[PDB]
């Protein structure tokens, strides 16, 4: 590419801006910020005018808005961020720079990924609940700001919020059973582990999941993926047998 | 007054009434209905017919009609140790009720509740109010409890004992109840439900001999978040359901323009009480921006909904007057939001003219004081930093020319447009 196609492909166009804010297939914004280069770091304690982008599993679309956010110290590499419209407003983000040499394309791939574990969270929290096991599972996916100029693409930060005898059952069932649950919700194509292995809790009823790796019949995009032969590890030596959340989720034993 | 010391007095309350009931042998002395009676006096003859009012079951919840309760804290917490100390629990338990509400608003309810168990489990004869009952629903719900909080709504419904002189009282508490119940299923993702459940709430309050506009005002905005997460299936099978007869289902097409209704509604049962004004018109302004940017808002359409959402914003830009001090950060980050809010609109509109990259250099500025606010300690300084982004804020209402609207009430912050409800909501 010459000098003039890297600024076409950081400039968006109005006709781009417009697809954005209207939704956007998962293949047409990895191909339209595929050739970006590397983006310069953000200038910290400042705002600057954002792209915040959000995927939908269910409509597979990505979906831009406007917002501000102010770059802040830090953390004693991360650093504090604020922005318009992040979900908790009284509470603290962590904002991250993404300049691996990789691509942008597998960030927002992971991104993906990340959306598929917090569709399973949501629909195994359902299944607790109907169930009347006083659990949740909770995950939150990062977010991606692009920062911008006016139109002009100039960065692009991961954004996440500040997080850092209950008896029943123990983390670590919970966390098996939610794969469990993630194999039969998806038709026996996906299976969700969690790479910290369910270690951390709280003082309620919370389980985190912090790291989820998917293991998956599908293969789309370039992510790394242990595939069937991690579905078959899954069943054999992390979840052997089977736990009483499993049994209460009416979960049966595959192959 | 601070956070720290009520909490720090709060939690000396529960381990005394956790005293009492071992230690037992009611024990007092001339000294403690002495200093009962010194510290019930001190209170000021208002708080005293308040303090009755509550003691005798007035209402399920106390009434708005407060600046008594926060002046008056030091005072009632003084009297509520010593009504304790003297086993008068059903005073201890009248002004628990009183000030539950304002210690809400300092994140101190935990706290609170202990105490309230603890005067019930020293004698479960005293009554309890059901806004006290529905606050641990609150932050149970509040905490991912959800079992929990369902538990608690409905032993309330049921089954150590508080009644009403009155039939709607009943239904009153009921209509928050299912409210609460609404949020729950909103909080796991289940939007049809909630929804259901949100309506039921909004036909309780309606039935009263005085409509609740309170609890209609907060389950509209509910009503309206829940309609922003519905899928297109959700709304239509909403939309559709014989069992519902709402004008926002039937005058709208697309569950964003009856989520943006539904936030002119709540605005408008919420007219004399700006924070929720300006918290519902964001919300609306948002519906606006993200239909008019869609696919199924018709081309020629695009510009009226992107005015409307223009006059949102502008609304809540104009929910306080020039020079007129705000408090919270919750409030302070929504008034920039509206600012950012109204010149995405006039980027939307017009593009990257003169007057958008002006309004939006001041809504950075704005946000860069705004976060200086969020991370400070010293009063002297939230107070200063929040003059600041308000000083922003009026900069950006005189760039954009944000014109007053005039409202045949003095007092009402939502035009005269908004305000045609209540006959008009359910048809
Ligand atoms: N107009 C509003 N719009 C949006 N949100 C609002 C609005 N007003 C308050 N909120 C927020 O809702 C939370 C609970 O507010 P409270 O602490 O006052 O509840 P409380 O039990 O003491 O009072 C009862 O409240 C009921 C309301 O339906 C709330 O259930 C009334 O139906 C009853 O008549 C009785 O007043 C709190 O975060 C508050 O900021
Ligand atoms: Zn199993």
């Amino acid at each position: 590419q010459t000098s003039q196609e890297i600024l076409e492909a950081r400039t968006l166009q109005p006709d781009d801006l417009e697809k954005l804010l209207a939704g956007v297939r998962h293949d047409w914004l990895l191909q339209r910020l595929e050739n970006t280069g590397v983006l310069k770091s953000n200038q910290l304690q400042q705002a600057h005018s954002a792209l915040l982008l959000k995927y939908s599993k269910k409509s597979e679309l990505w979906t831009a808005q406007e917002t501000v956010v102010y770059l802040g110290d830090y953390l004693k590499n991360a650093f504090w961020v604020h922005y318009l419209h992040q979900e908790e407003t009284l509470g603290r983000y962590v904002g991250k720079e993404y300049k691996e040499r990789k691509g942008l394309r597998h960030h927002f791939t992971d991104v993906e990924r990340q959306m598929t574990a917090q569709h399973y969270v949501t629909e195994f929290n359902k299944r607790l609940y109907e169930q009347k096991i006083p659990t949740q599972i909770f995950y939150v996916p990062s977010t991606i700001l692009l920062i911008l100029e006016d139109r002009t693409i100039k960065g692009c930060i991961s954004v996440e919020p500040y997080i850092l005898v209950k008896n029943e059952y123990k983390a670590t069932e919970y966390g098996l059973a939610y794969g469990h649950f993630s194999y039969e919700f998806s038709n026996h194509r996906d299976v969700v582990v969690d790479l910290q292995g369910w270690v951390t809790g709280n003082g309620k009823g919370l389980i985190y999941l912090t790291d989820p790796q998917i293991h998956s019949v599908d293969q789309k995009d370039v992510t790394t993926n242990f595939g069937k032969r991690g579905i078959f590890y899954f069943f054999n030596n992390q979840h052997a047998s089977c736990n009483e959340i499993c049994h209460r989720l009416s979960l049966t034993r595959p192959s | 007054m601070n956070n720290q010391k009520v909490v720090a007095v709060l939690l000396q309350e529960c381990k005394q009434v956790l005293d009492q009931l071992l230690l037992e042998a009611p024990d007092v002395s001339e000294e403690d209905k002495s200093e009962d009676q010194r510290c019930r006096a001190l209170l000021p003859s208002e708080l005293r017919t308040l303090i009755q009012e509550a003691k005798e079951m007035k209402w399920p919840f106390v009434p708005e009609k407060k600046d008594v309760i926060g002046a008056g804290l030091q005072q009632l917490l003084a009297s509520l140790r010593a009504s304790i100390l003297a086993r008068d629990c059903a005073a201890a338990a009248a002004i628990v009720f009183l000030v539950d509400r304002f210690l809400y608003g300092l994140d101190v309810s935990g706290k609170l509740l202990q105490v309230a168990k603890g005067l019930h489990k020293l004698q479960p004869a005293t009554p309890i109010a059901p806004q006290v009952v529905i606050r641990q629903a609150r932050i149970s719900v509040n905490s991912g409890k959800l079992l929990k909080a369902e538990y608690i709504l409905s032993s309330l419904i049921s089954n150590g004992t508080w009644l009403y002189r009155n039939e709607s009282d009943k239904v009153l508490v009921q209509s928050v109840c299912i409210q609460i119940r609404g949020q729950i299923l909103q909080k796991l993702g289940m939007w049809y439900e909630a929804a259901e459940l949100i309506w039921a709430s909004i036909v309780g309050y309606l039935a009263l001999p005085q409509p609740d506009k309170k609890g209609l005002s907060t389950s509209l905005g509910i009503l309206a978040d829940i309609f922003v997460s519905m899928s297109k299936n959700d709304y239509e099978k909403f939309k559709n359901n014989p069992q519902i007869n709402l004008s926002l289902l039937k005058e709208f097409d697309h569950h964003l323009l009856s989520a943006a209704e539904a936030c002119k509604l709540a605005a408008a049962f919420s007219a004399y009480t700006p924070l929720f004004v300006l918290t519902a018109v964001n919300i609306r302004g948002t519906c606006l921006l993200s239909y008019s940017s869609s696919n199924d808002c018709p081309p020629e359409l695009k510009n009226l909904h992107l005015c409307e959402a223009k006059e949102a914003f502008e609304i809540g830009l104009l929910t306080k007057r020039d020079d007129e001090p705000v408090t919270g950060k919750q409030e302070l980050h929504s008034f920039v939001k509206a600012a950012f809010g109204l010149t995405t609109v006039h980027r939307r509109l017009h593009g990257e003219t003169g007057t958008v990259h002006a309004a939006s250099q001041l809504c950075k500025e704005a946000m860069g004081k705004l976060y200086n606010f969020s991370t400070s300690s010293r009063s002297q300084d939230r107070e200063a930093l929040s003059q600041e982004v308000m000083s922003v804020i009026a900069q950006v209402k005189e760039h954009l020319q944000v014109q007053s609207f005039s409202n045949v009430d003095d007092r009402s912050y939502v035009p005269e447009s908004f305000e045609c409800r209540l006959d008009k909501l359910i048809l």
